[PDB]
């Protein structure tokens, strides 16, 4: 035989997952329901926008263009971005009263357009698997530790969660090659 | 902040506000010289979504030079109540976003058009005071 | 719309738009020749109410063109909300309808009272430096 | 109404319209004869709250005639509901009021302006 | 949002809630000040905000900034939001008297032109970057929770969250700043 | 080696949800999904023309 799954989504299960370590069975929808449910999401999303933010080689974007605007010339600060920088150099980049503010001329009149390095937000479901399982195993400690604590439960999520750890950066050294005999040539 | 506008020429443009649907947000082209040949695009013959923040033109930008994006909220209602039924949090929260939003385009419209003129009062107004006023002091 | 123009010399009239209470509308007479006086009524001894859409009026007069009949909505919580009662559907729906409305009302003639303030202004200025 | 206007040269002010937080409120010192002289305050570094209703002045006047006071509510979200928390009557009351605050200022605030410069004229 | 960032957040609200889990309630709903748990987390949270904010950082510290004297009198005041004051590359003996910048070296109170030192501002809390908000929420729940009920196993969980945040607000501030130590160095 | 060919209507690749790990044989890669769609991180594009050649694992029923 085979599992295969009735109406399967990538939120709903993790949900379960996370209900699990309690102790309680799944549930089927999340409309509505009891304050446990309730106290998971804010667990979940903080956890989530906390991890995403270290910046891995498939976030990291090294051009990007940034447009002023054409009544009054400035740029706005909107609530996805996670960091601000210059790829070869140092920089000054700060956020006052929703728009970039440059501290080197203390002035946010940019004129032109500007190439920065910046790393973007995306939702849950289009991680690599990985990762998704670190984060969950990461949330459900949180969870179980600050809301009903138990020993048995405890002592094993410890020891699953340091070979994920491994297991992620096994992953990521093997994305980017990084040979460090470039760029060296002469008889 | 719901009205924003771009140079011309590009191929890739950003959505900076929230929205409650795909079908409130409005793209059109702009000629600065004459307002008489602008046109509106529709989804899925000249520009499609890769992200819910970004947007690709699929069209000519010939005779063109503003690109123009602007929200706009329908009137009809999102959620019908009725008796006899669980309340949850989701309709009480979806009611309450949809008026925020509509309020907020109502005084963006509105102070675009009150703010030039009400300025225009006010200092024909304090001029014809002072100068009205300390001159005939004077004289007097 | 908002702001509805008919014209004078007429026993019956109608209503074009909602409402939430009967003395949010707001009825006068228009005398296009003389901005000045446009005398506005008031119920009971003026204009009473038949049918909810229908306007059925008393007294007229002779000297004026055109009526005008808009909505005017009032900042006031209709809706009133306290421990112990019930909630029903009705004061739900009706609660950010109100809302809704105002905008409407603002977007229409908030431009054209500042057109006539500020030409009030300017002629003030005018006729106070002339004089 | 939304917009006050008091005779300058004093210590303390008065607050009469409604808000719904601390940080709604905008002071501004206006000059008469020159409408580009206009400036605006901030809080703690010009002004501090004695009371919900009283402000003290720590700036000194000079060619200014009239303190102007207005109110301008924001956009971020009062009440946020949640599955399993206790409900009254003031959540309901404060989730409509923020709409109404917001048109009922886009709506009156420049027509009370250029009322007030009308009559000044 | 279920699959994105929820629309219109509040920060502030959302920190007291992230505050109160340590304890092991619900929401609040409202941030009113009839509740006594709010008055005394904002307290916390502020000083520990302003606590933080003072040890400089690379976007903090302004080498050029302009202070003007009064015109009726030759003084300058010290306002509230000032948290450091230094001169650039020398010693410098700066303090207040009364309301007013005092030089010890001078020991005068007045200026005659303006002058040209370094300082810290203060800044409100929801326009920091990320992981200095989430190090700020930490540190105040720990010390919420020791203060006003004691929970044994809240414990020995924030300590290691604590220094994990800490090592990432480390290497965020190290890749900012190049730091080239090899630089006005060069001939044949 | 494996090959992964686009539309004809339009210029795309799905993204299965059997997949499990995309890399180049020997060289740096940049790929993700986004929007259940191949993403080129280099390009900055969704719009391959021409079949390509990729390193993937898949999986397999438990028995």
């Amino acid at each position: 035989a085979q599992y295969i799954p009735l109406n399967a989504n990538d939120d709903l299960d993790a949900i379960n997952d996370m209900l699990a370590a309690i102790g309680e069975p799944a549930v089927l929808q999340l409309d509505e329901g009891n304050a446990d449910v309730s106290n998971a999401q804010r667990i979940l999303h903080r956890v989530n926008r906390q991890v995403q933010a270290k910046g891995w080689n498939f976030n990291i974007n090294e051009a990007a263009v940034l447009t002023p605007d054409v009544q009054d010339n400035r740029i706005r600060f909107l609530p996805s971005y996670l960091r601000v920088m210059t790829a070869g150099a140092t920089s000054y980049y700060s956020n006052m009263g929703g728009y970039l503010y440059d501290l080197s001329t203390q002035s946010t009149t940019f004129t032109d357009p500007i190439t920065v390095e910046l790393v973007e937000m995306k939702p849950f479901s289009e991680m690599p698997v990985v990762f998704r399982d670190y984060i969950v195993t990461k949330a459900s400690r949180e969870f179980n530790a600050k809301f009903f604590g138990s020993p048995e439960s405890e002592l094993y999520l410890r020891e699953q969660e340091a070979e994920l750890y491994q297991q992620v950066m096994e992953y990521e050294m093997d994305t980017g090659r990084y040979n460090m005999m470039s760029d060296i040539g002469r008889d | 902040s719901t009205i924003t506008q771009f140079p011309s020429g590009n191929t890739q443009y950003r959505i900076e506000f929230d929205y409650l649907a795909r079908t409130f947000v409005v793209v059109t082209l702009v000629n600065s010289s004459n307002p008489t040949l602008n046109r509106v695009l529709e989804v899925g013959r000249d520009y499609r979504f890769l992200n819910p923040t970004m947007i690709e033109m699929l069209v000519d930008q010939s005779g063109f030079d503003i690109v123009r994006i602007h929200r706009q909220t329908g009137t009809d209602l999102v959620v019908d109540f009725r008796n006899g039924s669980v309340l949850t949090a989701s309709d009480l929260t979806n009611s309450e976003l949809q008026a925020i939003h509509i309020a907020e385009e109502g005084r963006d419209q509105t102070v675009d058009l009150a703010k030039e003129y009400a300025d225009a009062a006010g200092s024909s107004a304090g001029n014809a005071k002072d100068s009205e006023d300390e001159a005939r002091r004077i004289a007097e």
